[PDB]
């Protein structure tokens, strides 16, 4: 509470950023009616911070360095930018790199729950330059997970996955055959939002049933491939309970293993959980409710945008950003503008220009998904792949359905950055030449003639 | 070694209770030397003594449709043919000659494996509702 | 109604589908299979290639054949009936006898 | 049932699968190896391109060739046995003896 | 056995892989290198396109070739040696002399 103090437009933007003072957020926030904006900009930035509610005393009153503070206010453009003092974030024990918790109790959370405040996207941050090292980080990403699968770690590109055919009610084995199906054909898989310990596919069966079908999946395309377990509970110490579980069950392949948090759900204790004892694997912040957030039906919360440089800063390893060809606007909240800013270590955003050095990058992981052909049109957009598809038959509408298709589209990502586009590969493998049989929906404008160079009697 | 003497040590070491001393030389009789006793929480006032004849163990049908005794809710097949899969089954074209050959030996078939998925489950669904095979999953 | 295909196009209906009966025996469920078997129920004027003269298709009205049941093989409702629509060489083969 | 093919498309029968005999002693498991030869079962009229005659193909009934086991062969259910028909261009070389 | 390509198909075999004296002298290890260079071991009888009379191919039994060992050749075992099949359009030349 309070916007005395709080109010700190004094404060250059230039110390806060390149001197690092700050972190740097800007909201598009708007009042409700009648509320003064700056007071509203000034008060939402106490409860990004101390909160000082009612009252704040050390046994002889006030208390004035926890404060994160306004910076740049503009009440006509709904512009909300607030510098957080460095020490808010306070460090994990396990890297010394700060507990995303706070961060998320103190832009899109604890402090959102201030009412005034009708809604405060932030559109983008800053984190600085040198502690930015030491936020809690992405200590594995896609980078590792290409290691993991023994690509370069210099754009391995696209870490192919799915969420499984028919989504619920899939019984754990049916869906850890599923799994093996689909890694019969790609690399990555989820468990779904309510497959957590649900009575329909409990989490400890599944996973187990579910890694038994990745190492056959493995051993019967020689290839390596991932799961996301569903580690999201309402108590921590059983999302610790699965996240070591997955492991000792993947065992020889623990490396292999994602931890799904629906971190908006599961909160970013949750989060910043999964990424403690399991620095070693990858945090898959998952979007359960996010409708109330980040969806086009609200204001509040995270942008797309922050959503996932959000999820740099929480060392979720990867985020569902949205979908990965993002329409009307870019930079502004695009997943392909998003792609680049987790995944390219220097990157522009809306309101902030930022380097990545020291803390690692993060993975996007695509929801709905481009067909395999489509997805080489925003690789080349996006001047990379460094991501994780997620989706259904929109990349699975493929003639084998999840299986095929799923190979097919990490080697369309192989051949455009070979420089020759998806047709080479298509050549070379055949997933992707029943790939582009698949999706003529694409296939057949978006990377030229693959009909005579492609295939034989019908593709 | 006599059930008289085996009752009595019975009976002390549970701070003289007849009954247990019964019951205990009577369970040690019927599984034999090489059988197995337990305990476990009833519900009735009386002590109770389940014996288990041959091989049994904790799994049920697959599906309900395979009941053909709802009389007693209950599965049973007579000089069945036993199929022991160290697998999953997925697909029929895993059983045809089988399931052909066990339909031409007209003999009903147990199936004990990994898992039976959908499209196998529903296939005997089918025909053993139909008639054609009598089998259990 | 009777169609006439414009050339090198010919008009079919599909077989039975996933028959009840494999290996005479098991009433199998669906699979999703579908037959590439069907018969011809209307044959183009010819083949127009070549500047020489309209030659015409070697099946005729009445044949029972294999065709490649391929995405370029397009199906069509008339009198509330499925017919298929393809090029002559989509079909694989006559089924004699 | 005896097929003809209709012209250019040829039929054979593959040769048996993963011979149990490497190096003609140790017996081999399941490799997914997949034989590419096989016996000529019928063959097409001929060639109906470049308005030129129907000029015969060179295999005839009975032969054993090698062929590109690629994506344009098809395969097909034929008295219960499985069979494949494929061009002509498909076949490689004609095995003799 | 003996095989005969049937037209525009030639067999070879590679040359040696990896010659063990790097200019001369120096043994290479394994260096992923493979020999554009094998001998013809059988020619088709020639090519039919375009309704001409079948010419010939103008290679011929014993010669010695450098060949595009990339995606267009294909290989096949026989008397338990490797050969490998082309086109005539994958032999870039013959070493003469």
């Amino acid at each position: 509470d309070q916007s005395s103090r709080y109010v700190n437009l004094a404060l250059k933007e230039e110390d806060l950023i390149a001197g690092g003072e700050h972190v740097l957020c800007a909201y598009i926030m708007k009042p409700k009616a009648g509320y003064g904006y700056v007071a509203t900009a000034a008060h939402f930035a106490a409860e990004s911070s101390t909160g000082t509610n009612v009252e704040v005393c050390t046994t002889d009153d006030f208390t004035r360095g926890v404060d994160a503070l306004v910076y740049e206010v503009d009440e006509a453009r709904e512009l909300t930018k607030i510098a957080y003092p460095v020490a808010l974030f306070d460090r994990n024990i396990t890297d010394g790199k700060a507990m995303i918790a706070s961060f998320l109790t103190l832009t899109m959370g604890n402090n959102q729950g201030m009412g005034d405040v009708e809604y405060a996207k932030m559109h983008d941050f800053y984190v600085p330059e040198a502690y930015r090292a030491l936020f809690d980080g992405p200590s594995v990403n896609i980078s590792a997970l290409w290691k993991v699968l023994g690509r370069p770690e210099v754009d391995g590109g696209l870490v192919v996955g799915t969420i499984i055919k028919p989504k619920l009610g899939l019984r754990p084995k049916p869906f850890a055959e599923a799994c093996h199906a689909f890694w019969l054909g790609g690399d990555f898989i989820k468990n779904d939002e309510p497959q957590g310990n649900q009575p329909f596919a409990p989490l400890r069966d599944t996973i187990a049933l579910v890694a038994d079908a990745m190492r056959r999946a493995q051993d019967e395309t020689g290839e390596a491939k991932l799961f996301s377990a569903n580690i999201t509970a309402d108590d921590p110490f059983e999302i610790i309970a699965r996240g070591e579980y997955v492991l000792e069950t993947f065992g020889e392949n623990a490396s292999h293993v994602a931890l799904l948090v629906d971190g908006y759900v599961a909160g970013a204790a949750a989060i910043t959980t999964a990424r403690r004892r399991f620095p070693d694997n990858f945090l898959h912040y998952h979007r359960a409710g996010h409708g109330a957030v980040t969806s086009p039906q609200s204001k509040r919360g995270y942008t797309a945008f922050v959503h996932c440089k959000m999820a740099r800063l929480q060392g979720a390893s990867g985020i569902h950003t949205g979908t990965m060809g993002f329409g009307k606007m870019e930079g502004e909240s695009s997943d392909r503008a998003i792609a680049y800013m987790l995944t390219q270590d220097e990157a522009q955003g809306p309101f902030y220009r930022q380097s990545w050095g020291g803390m690692k990058a993060c993975t996007p992981i695509i929801s709905g998904g481009m067909n395999a052909l489509r997805m080489p049109g925003f690789f080349e957009n996006l001047g990379n792949a460094n991501v994780i598809l997620t989706a259904g038959g929109g990349a699975f509408g493929h003639i084998d359905g999840p299986v095929a298709g799923a190979r097919s589209l990490r080697q369309a990502w192989q051949a455009w950055r070979d420089g020759v586009p998806v047709l080479d590969y298509a050549r070379e493998h055949k997933e992707l030449a029943r790939a582009f049989e698949s999706f003529p929906g694409d296939a057949d404008q978006i990377y030229p003639g693959w009909r005579k160079a492609l295939g034989v009697e019908d593709t | 070694s006599d059930s008289k003497a085996i009752a009595q040590v019975g009976t002390i070491s549970a701070n003289s209770d007849e009954t247990v001393g019964k019951l205990i030389a009577e369970a040690m009789d019927k599984v034999g030397k090489e059988g197995v006793i337990t305990v476990e929480d009833g519900t009735g006032l009386q002590d109770e003594l389940d014996v288990v004849e041959g091989m049994q163990f904790d799994r049920g049908y697959l599906s309900p449709y395979f009941i053909n005794k709802p009389e007693t809710g209950a599965v049973e097949l007579e000089s069945p043919f036993i199929l022991l899969a160290d697998k999953k089954i997925s697909n029929i074209r895993e059983m045809l000659p089988v399931l052909e050959a066990v339909a031409k030996a007209g003999k009903p078939l147990l199936i004990i494996a990994e898992d039976v998925e959908g499209e196998a489950l529903a296939t005997l669904v089918v025909n053993t509702m139909r008639g054609i095979v009598k089998v259990a999953a | 109604m009777n169609i006439r295909p414009l050339h090198d196009r010919v008009i079919v209906k599909r077989k039975e589908v996933e028959t009840k009966s494999a290996g005479g025996i098991v009433l199998t469920g669906s699979a999703a299979a579908k037959s590439t078997r069907g018969e011809v129920l209307a044959v183009g004027n010819g083949r127009i290639l070549e500047n020489g003269e309209v030659k015409p298709l070697d099946v005729k009205v009445g044949d029972i054949v294999i065709f490649n049941d391929g995405y370029g093989v397009k199906s069509e409702k008339i009198d509330n009936e499925e017919v298929l629509i393809m090029s002559e060489s989509d079909i694989l083969a006559i089924v004699e006898a």
